[PDB]
């Protein structure tokens, strides 16, 4: 499911 | 110069026997686009539009984006599809490959075509695939769902066999996105 806010920083 | 600049669409028919007259390869199962095997002529039931050719990537299903999925998830799109099917597909070459690794580090200009395209591709994959981190769990977050969490050794081991479709960090511990497995 969905990526959370640190996830999608961490790209 | 643009990664979209040649999709083109391919209207078909299912061939006499029910099927596409073509198999279906990659999936982000093995970390590739859906891409399309030999295509025989004459298995094709051509409608309209362009030919399509061997080996091209395979965007949409009337209309659906199904890159970033696996084969699972694409033939059950194609299945829930009534002929006609406009697909959607582009030659690979170039800048243009089926390795979804690869695309996903690509930087491309934000609001491009290019990087609509990276970003649907990214929430296809992100439909079956869990994450993985080293930070340690929090209250609240289900280990197997919101995140598989592994330490440090585990995350460079995932990362040297290729398993791992995406990688980063953030506040000094490791994120990814495992390749999906065909169930």
């Amino acid at each position: 499911n969905l990526r959370n806010q640190s996830y999608r920083a961490a790209m | 110069s643009h990664w979209t600049s040649k999709v083109h669409e391919s209207v078909i028919g299912r061939n006499p026997e029910g099927q596409l007259g073509f198999e279906l390869k990659g999936g982000a199962e093995n970390g590739q686009f859906p891409y399309l095997g030999e295509v025989k002529p004459g298995k094709v039931a051509y409608e309209s539009g362009s030919k399509l050719v061997s080996e091209e990537l395979l965007l949409e299903v009337n209309e659906t984006p199904v890159a970033g999925l696996t084969i699972r998830d694409v033939l059950a799109v194609i299945k829930h599809c009534k002929d006609p099917l406009r697909l959607k597909c582009v030659k690979q070459g170039g800048i243009v490959d089926k390795d979804l690794r690869h695309y996903l580090n690509l930087r491309f200009q934000k609001g491009s075509v290019d990087h609509e395209l990276q970003q649907i591709i990214r929430d296809n994959l992100y439909l079956r695939t869990v994450p993985c981190t080293t930070r340690p769990h929090k209250e609240g977050e289900v280990p197997g769902v919101d995140y598989i969490f592994i330490t440090v050794e585990e995350f460079m081991e995932l990362e040297k066999s290729g398993a791992l479709l995406e990688s980063g960090t953030y506040e000094d511990n490791y994120y990814g996105t495992p390749k999906p497995p065909a169930e």
